[PDB]
């Protein structure tokens, strides 16, 4: 029950085969290129000043995430043992 | 700490007041739309009858190596390459719970048929160690 | 591309030396989360069964 | 309409679907898999019932037999 | 991963629906028994209003990561809200040089008329006077 | 459009690829603005030093005619 989307991916699924995404920026070729350098420039620049957004986000979040992942691991555990502890109960019942 | 819908890790989890089950708040806005009902317990539910939450909010780490290109090219591709392929093997999994179930009630029904058969056959000769 | 791609060299490598770690850290606890995930839904199925 | 912004937007758009079917598709999931295991646990436990039928009826026999 | 009336970690969180917030049961089960309220909004709040947290039911999840297609998009729209604001500082820092040059580009204009003049008196008043 | 989706992949790498040229493009003409505005700072600067000895050259002859 969804529009287009539906189409596409039951056919991409269905065939086996993946949409090609932008196989460009990485190989290039020295001597339309005007362009494409200054393309790299400011990709370049980004990515610098995506490194240090990254690294900034990374260098005081990294370990964040991971505390994150903590809270929410030990409370699935938690359901595991309520849910063994119903079951149990329920069996033994039965056997007496 | 999940999603109930999609098995996200949400970013804007909203909590439903008639079932309490957490969603993201984006897939829990779509259901209602398309029928205005809770997704779990199927009563009734709409958009203001939400009440959003609040948590430390998430972190993920983006990896040191990473940029426009493979977060483009080699990322997004691996993530429309696992959502095809599962799917698609899930779907292969739906399929054989139906036939695996026809062979288990039809098997359950033979059964009865014997005890059933079993039932006449066990009395009666007990009976007849009576008479 | 000079000038910022060996900044972000040096940032990505200053990052993943500090983070590649926290990434195998972050990895695993996401795969036991999953996991888990996975025990309580064969719980939950067993409890209703049961 | 060849623009950029509006293209994630409706990229979110399909992915909205795309839960709201992964979820509905679930439940029936689940929701027939407690059938299966109800009936499976029900047949091998009602499958028991047989043996032991078996036996008395058997034991019948030869009982009223060799009277 | 913290609770919000003490600051501890929650050994056993419960989230209640009227303040979504994360607070630990033994602690908000006692604010409610002093009180039917929510500790941080005020809202009236019963304990069987108060939900534990589950795992969502049977779709399995995966931690919050990178890779997962949600998370990906999310980071695409930092990276172009980004780079729209970077148009801004080449595009106000454009209106300035442009309007620098036009008022230069005026002055230099109106000036190179006078360095005409003066080049035509100055030769001129050297042709008058030499010829006398 | 109904569009195939793997072309639309194709299309937002292509649209980002644009937009990627399409920023650094304004961005050299504006330090190349900027540039041949200072070439031009230091012409207007030179000029009004050039007024000042053709001025002289007028006062000099300006002191001779009435001799």
């Amino acid at each position: 029950t969804d529009i287009m989307r539906n189409e596409f991916e039951r056919l991409a699924a269905r065939q086996p085969i993946e949409l090609l995404s932008m196989k460009r920026y990485e190989l290039p070729a020295p001597s339309e290129c005007v362009n494409n350098s200054m393309a790299q420039l400011e990709h370049q620049a980004v990515r610098i000043e995506n490194l240090e957004l990254m690294s900034q986000h990374g260098c005081n979040a990294w370990k964040v995430y991971n505390e994150n992942l903590v809270h929410m691991i030990e409370h699935a555990q938690k359901e595991l043992q309520k849910l063994r502890k119903h079951i149990q109960d329920l069996n033994w019942q039965r056997k007496n | 700490l999940i999603c109930s819908i999609s098995n996200e890790v949400p970013e804007h989890p909203c909590v439903s007041p008639v079932s309490n089950h957490v969603y993201e708040r984006r897939l829990i806005e779509k259901y209602i739309a398309e029928n205005g009902t809770d997704p779990i317990n199927n009563q009734p539910l709409s958009e203001e009858q939400l009440i959003d939450i609040k948590v430390a909010h998430p972190i993920r780490p983006k990896p040191p190596s990473a940029t426009s290109i493979p977060a483009i090219l080699k990322a997004l591709q691996d993530e429309w390459d696992a959502v095809m392929l599962h799917s698609f093997t899930l779907r292969q999994q739906l399929q054989t719970t139906r036939q695996e179930l026809s062979h288990a009630l039809y098997q359950h029904d033979a059964a009865c048929r014997v005890i059933a058969r079993l039932t006449k056959e066990v009395t009666a000769a007990r009976e007849a160690l009576a008479t | 591309m000079t000038t910022e791609a060996k900044r972000a060299a040096k940032m990505e490598k200053k990052m993943k030396i500090l983070l590649g770690g926290y990434q195998s850290r972050a990895m695993g606890l996401m795969k036991q989360l999953n996991d888990l995930w996975d025990q309580i839904e064969q719980a939950h199925l067993e409890l209703r069964t049961f």
